[PDB]
RNA sequence: UAAAUAACCUGUA
RNA sequence: UAGUG
């Protein structure tokens, strides 16, 4: 909102493949989500309307003791972790290319459990690795407090 | 938001069982003043109900000087630590079973009852604590001014 | 251009 | 053994 975050905006020429992944992260918790594209590829740095669709939205909120078992995986420390709720049911996996973070999610005002498969590689990967490492050491608080 | 600025930086390993509430804890793992202060908490009631979910039972707070020594575990380079009070008599070492993994067995006392208990960290909840402590030390040795 | 259907409060000694 | 915003 006015938090940690990073987005990566894929706008495809096919309404229909285009995404918006965003990973931000409030305190001792993250908020992985993504707005699938809505119809076509605005052209007008003027044209302030809706480029993605923010009712078809994949939205996870993950646990504390979560953000620290995806490190894991980033360091070798578990080789895949797989957490499990009444919302989604993901796994998130090191790959030779990057991360890989799937399984079924489901979308706001929905109960149609959709297969679901977002990925992170190459430069993506090194980006979400420093978002990763960055959010467990801030999850506690320390630079708050001592301000 | 608000509470949890002013509050102690802190993180709750969590070890909850409706199914057996004899396995039912919540150890709150927190720093105050220098203080790496551990609080373990027992379950009293379950999830399915409303309420105060935990209960607080024995709070042990750890002098400054313990970090570098458990950090020295939770790093691999000593087997094990050992914690010392007229109220306990705690202990944190590398379980064998699987690696990155680690036990704390803590027997505290209480005015002479002997309340011992046994928190294991999995591999998440010892990098967990790992990072935890790697920040304190590094307020502590005041880098953040 | 968010997310969305209420309750894991501390100190004191 | 004990008490409160």
């Amino acid at each position: 909102q006015s938090l940690p975050k990073f987005e990566i905006h894929d706008v495809r020429d096919d309404p229909a493949e285009g995404t918006m992944t965003r990973v931000a992260v409030d305190g001792k918790l993250l908020l992985i989500s993504q707005y699938p594209q809505l119809g076509p590829r605005k052209v007008d740095p003027n044209d302030l309307s809706p480029q993605f669709d923010a009712d078809r939205r994949i939205s996870v909120r993950l646990r504390h003791v979560d953000l620290a078992y995806l490190v894991g995986v980033c360091k070798e420390r578990v080789p895949r972790h797989r957490m499990e709720t009444k919302a989604y049911t993901l796994d998130f996996e090191k790959s030779a290319q990057g991360y890989h973070l799937h399984g079924k999610v489901h979308r706001v005002a929905s109960q149609r459990m959709e297969d679901w498969s977002v990925k992170f590689d190459n430069h993506f990967a090194v980006t979400l690795e420093h978002f990763l490492e960055s959010a467990l050491d801030e999850s506690f608080g320390f630079r708050q407090h001592y301000a | 938001r608000a509470r949890r600025a002013q509050l102690p930086p802190a993180f709750d390993v969590v070890h909850w069982n409706d199914e057996d509430i004899s396995r039912g804890h919540l150890l709150r793992v927190l720093h105050r003043d220098t203080f790496v202060v551990l609080d373990y908490h027992r379950q009293a009631r379950m999830l399915t109900e409303e309420g105060n979910k935990a209960e607080r039972v024995v709070s042990v707070m750890l002098p400054a000087v313990y970090t570098a020594r458990f950090l020295a575990v939770l790093e691999g380079r000593s087997e094990k630590v050992e914690v010392h009070s007229r109220y306990t008599n705690a202990t944190f070492t590398p379980n064998p079973a699987a690696p990155y993994t680690f036990t704390l067995k803590c027997t505290s006392t209480r005015p002479d009852e002997t309340f011992e208990w046994t928190v294991e960290f999995d591999v998440a909840e010892s990098l967990m604590l790992q990072r935890f402590l790697t920040q304190a030390l590094h307020y502590n040795t005041g880098f953040a001014r």
